[PDB]
């Protein structure tokens, strides 16, 4: 009991427990057409913070605030698995669906790509089970629906109680999002770029779970 | 038939409910705690009064007014944590 | 069982009001994390207004 609020207290001590700071850098989010965004018409208002400016009417997003967000993001992720939390891939868009699906599988995390219900994470009993755990965190690498509304997930999220961690376009909405990245979530290299920083993001956080508790295994 | 004269004396006679804000209106009247949830939770600090029962009627093809009951519930543990709801 | 009012404020604080208060004895698991490591903007919801007047965007252009 004691030594299992040890294990559970022990990387909240330290900033740069799992060490995520290596995985990307400034030079490696600028080569993966992270700091583009849509036209200077469409920027919503919200976005305006983030926005380093706007080029010929194309707005490009400041990576120094995207930096200093996804590296709580990530190191926030990590921390929810470490504990043994469950993450859904939430993301409504058809080019990376297959992409994403398969992205879950391999961190061993769940996804869901597919058209959302609407009494899926409210009216959990009724949908799924008669007893189902919520998930623990949610993750939206696109925030907006096909029809460019904001997603259904993010506004049951916050009614639930579920802490988000999504990828918000120059168009997006970061307000009911309790950890926004700022950044591209279109071409194809952006998208990809998110999903491995994530992957290496969860198999550490499984892979330090597992070394730990078998320390504490030989402790006793 | 004495058996039969004590259960009429037995149904004439009606509980007192407890008085709300008037003695027919239904403003304050207690439900008791509310009911527990689906994880097996317990709720019986928390207290409910009414506070609104009005009578609402709709149109309707077929009966015609399709009289309807709505009512407005607010419950409270005396702790500083309270809600409302229809 | 819960708070489910989406613009009283961030699931933050509507988590630990509901823990002081005494409703919810079962601290979540994410509580934990969120306290030792907070984001840069508290989540709290925003209506979205329409700009009207003279007022512009601060958006600089590059050149
Ligand atoms: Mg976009
Ligand atoms: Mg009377």
């Amino acid at each position: 009991n004691d030594l299992r609020d040890r294990i559970l207290s022990e990387p909240l001590k330290h900033a740069d427990f799992f060490n995520l700071k290596e995985l990307f850098s400034v030079r490696s989010l600028f080569d993966a057409r992270v700091h583009l965004g849509h036209k200077a018409g469409c920027r919503h208002r919200f976005m305006e913070p983030y926005l380093f400016g706007s080029r010929l009417g194309q707005d490009i997003i400041d990576l120094e605030q995207t930096a200093a967000h996804l590296q709580l993001a990530l190191n926030f992720t990590a921390h929810v698995a470490y504990r043994e939390g469950i993450i859904l891939f939430v993301s409504r868009h058809r080019q990376f669906a297959h992409l994403i699906e398969t992205t879950a599988r391999d961190c061993g995390e769940y996804a869901h790509t597919r058209y959302f219900k609407g009494g899926l994470l409210t009216n959990a009993p009724l949908l799924l089970g008669p007893g189902v755990r919520l998930p623990d965190l949610i993750i939206f690498l696109h925030t907006l629906n096909n029809v460019f509304e904001p997603h259904v997930a993010v506004r049951d999220a916050a009614k639930m109680n579920i802490p988000t961690v999504g990828i918000v376009d120059t168009n997006c909405n970061p307000a009911l999002i309790t950890y926004p990245v700022p950044g591209n979530d279109d071409s194809p290299p952006a998208v990809r770029l998110f999903c491995r920083l994530f992957q290496v993001a969860i198999s550490r956080a499984k892979e330090k779970r597992r070394q730990v508790e078998a320390l504490y295994r030989l402790q006793g | 038939v004495q058996q039969r004269e004590e259960w009429d004396r037995r149904r004439k006679m009606k509980v007192k409910r407890e008085r709300g804000w008037s003695g027919n209106t239904w403003g304050g009247v207690s439900l008791g705690p509310p009911d527990p949830g689906p994880n097996g939770e317990t709720y019986d600090d928390f207290d409910t009064r009414i506070l609104e029962v009005r009578n609402v009627f709709n149109m309707t093809a077929k009966e015609g007014r399709k009289r309807s009951v709505r009512v407005l519930v607010a419950v409270g543990n005396g702790k500083g944590a309270a809600g409302f709801a229809i | 069982a819960g708070s489910r009012l989406e613009t009283v404020g961030s699931i933050f604080s509507r988590t630990r009001d509901l823990i002081r208060a005494g409703v919810l004895k079962e601290k979540p698991l994410w509580l934990d994390i969120y306290n030792a490591f907070p984001p840069l903007r508290e989540p709290v919801f925003r209506r979205p207004r329409l700009r009207y007047g003279k007022a512009k965007a601060a958006v600089q252009d590059i050149f």
